[PDB]
């Protein structure tokens, strides 16, 4: 029983209704240098008027390929703005896999940078001709976006990999249920510092931006070193960040972590939690509350959630929960009959409810044998099968026992053996 | 072993009012909103089937929005 309104049902209504609500508070934290929300919305209005000029319209996909910096959020913004879809490139892998990305999402325009340079219709955002271009153009205003349009498509590991299109309707209520639940005010920091590639990286860009927090971008690369980060929270008192499990550990290994005594609410996810590096969390940092999210790419982000560490918590224990749906989410354990188990039984987890993406691009019988039919929901609706097998404890959290196939996890992100 | 991952079952093919297309077990009661298009068949003739029919996957909707902006 999640059911629950929503205000907004598009990403560009809430990035711009915070623009307007806080246009002369720092938005970033980047590069050296701060920009305003004012600033960084006039930017990425530019951005938005040149890629409609070079034929960008609503429906389309454009690939991103910069660097972590200002001009990243800046184009990720743009894209939307132009009633785009943004592919994230992670300019650390190499040509062939992003050229094919590229391919099979169809996206016919590429924004990144000089240094990012070694594809059809590249926008150079640093190429003097381009600079001068966009100092010429007036900020775009937002073209209309309608909710079942793509957000986003991101590529996960497929045993070549599937792109996964995940509409403005998910990521709005994604989104909007994380601010209720953990109510970043305009003077919260959350640290940008996951790889653009993994859907991680869309709440740390855009829940503070539809709130009127900061966010603190970490150098490129500075996510592989935890003395970086630790010395980056207390410099700018970062109080909102992500971790995946193993790079919990790494970071707590680190003597200086203790350092970051800003930090109010972590948030974990994408690897299973231990109990004894939740414990080592809260020896380490006792004010800093942790809560466990789970969900896979198909599903907006993550579609539970557990507080672990903090005041009020129960005593941590393996396994630590996965938690409770999220907003609009359903969640049922099923045989291998699709028969529901009583409470207490093991079965693989299915998830239903807005947050569903709209499936694999380009990949109809894919898209078709994992999101499938719903026996449960209203008529018509489909359910994604995750692959988990889970639990549902006596109290009503479900807990995650493992996988149904081969799937495994390197430092959070996902492989296909 | 997940059902819709079975080489050897039976399946259908299933399309919503949004035409969507879903894979389904044979053995599994229909959803309500559903319709059988295609099968009872192998899993590889029933994913032929949808990959040379469902060709858009924007819900009927979207694309009908779509085609009228014109
Ligand atoms: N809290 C957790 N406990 C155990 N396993 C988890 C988990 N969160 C994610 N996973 C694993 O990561 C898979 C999703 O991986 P991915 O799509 O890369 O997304 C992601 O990982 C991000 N979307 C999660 O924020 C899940 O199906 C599950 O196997």
């Amino acid at each position: 029983a999640t059911r629950h309104p929503l205000a907004e049902h598009t990403l560009t209504a809430l990035v711009d209704a915070a623009a307007h609500t806080h246009a002369d508070r720092v938005a970033l934290i980047a590069d050296g240098i701060r920009l305003t929300y004012r600033e960084v919305h006039d930017r990425a209005g530019r951005l938005a008027a040149l890629l409609a000029e070079r034929g960008v319209a609503p429906g389309d996909v454009v690939a991103v390929a910069l660097p972590r910096s200002a001009d990243l959020v800046i184009a990720l913004l743009g894209v939307l703005r132009a009633g785009a879809a943004y592919l994230p490139l992670d300019v650390d892998h190499p040509p062939a896999r992003l050229a094919a990305m590229v391919e099979r999402a169809r996206a016919g325009t590429v924004v990144t940078c000089q240094g990012a340079l070694p594809l059809p219709g590249t926008v150079v955002v640093d190429d003097a001709a381009t600079r001068d271009r966009l100092a010429g153009l007036e900020p775009l205003p937002t073209r209309d976006v309608h909710p079942d349009q793509l957000a986003y498509t991101i590529f996960t590991s497929g045993s070549e990999p599937k792109g996964v299109g995940v509409a403005h309707r998910a990521i709005a209520n994604r989104l909007q249920w994380m601010q209720h639940t953990y109510r970043l005010t305009p003077e919260d920091r959350v640290a940008q510092k996951t790889p653009v590639g993994f859907d991680v990286s869309v709440w740390e860009f855009f829940w503070p931006l539809i709130t009127g927090a900061t966010l603190v971008v970490a150098r490129p690369g500075g996510h592989r070193d935890p003395a970086y980060l630790a010395a980056l929270f207390a410099e700018h008192k970062v109080t909102v960040c992500h971790f995946v499990p193993s790079l919990l550990r790494v970071f707590l290994n680190e003597p200086t972590a203790r350092r970051a005594t800003a930090l109010r609410q972590v948030i974990v996810s994408g690897e299973a939690l231990d109990a004894d590096l939740a414990r080592a969390w809260a020896r380490t940092l006792p004010q800093a509350r942790l809560d466990n999210l789970y969900g896979p790419t198909e599903a907006a982000v993550d579609v539970t959630s557990h507080p672990v560490c903090g005041a009020g918590t129960e005593p941590v224990r393996d396994p630590v929960p996965i938690g409770r749906p999220v907003w609009n989410t359903e969640l049922y354990v099923l045989d291998s009959s699709l028969r529901p188990l009583p409470t207490g039984a093991v079965g693989e987890l299915y998830l239903g409810g807005v947050q569903l993406a709209r499936g694999y691009v380009g990949r109809p019988g894919m898209t078709a044998s994992r999101f499938v039919a719903n026996p449960f929901g209203p008529p018509g609706s489909r359910l994604y099968r995750t692959g988990d097998l889970v639990r549902r404890r006596a109290d009503g959290a479900v807990e995650y026992l493992g996988r149904v196939d081969d799937q495994v996890k390197i430092n959070g992100v996902r492989v296909e053996p | 072993t997940n059902p819709f991952d079975d080489d050897e079952g039976v399946f259908l093919v299933l399309v919503n009012d949004e035409d969507q297309y879903s894979l389904w077990p044979e053995f599994a009661e229909v959803p309500q909103g559903w319709r059988t298009v295609f099968g009872p068949t192998s899993r590889a003739a029933a994913l032929d089937y949808i990959n040379t029919h469902w060709t858009d996957l924007r819900p009927r909707s979207l694309r009908e929005a779509m085609e009228a902006h014109s």
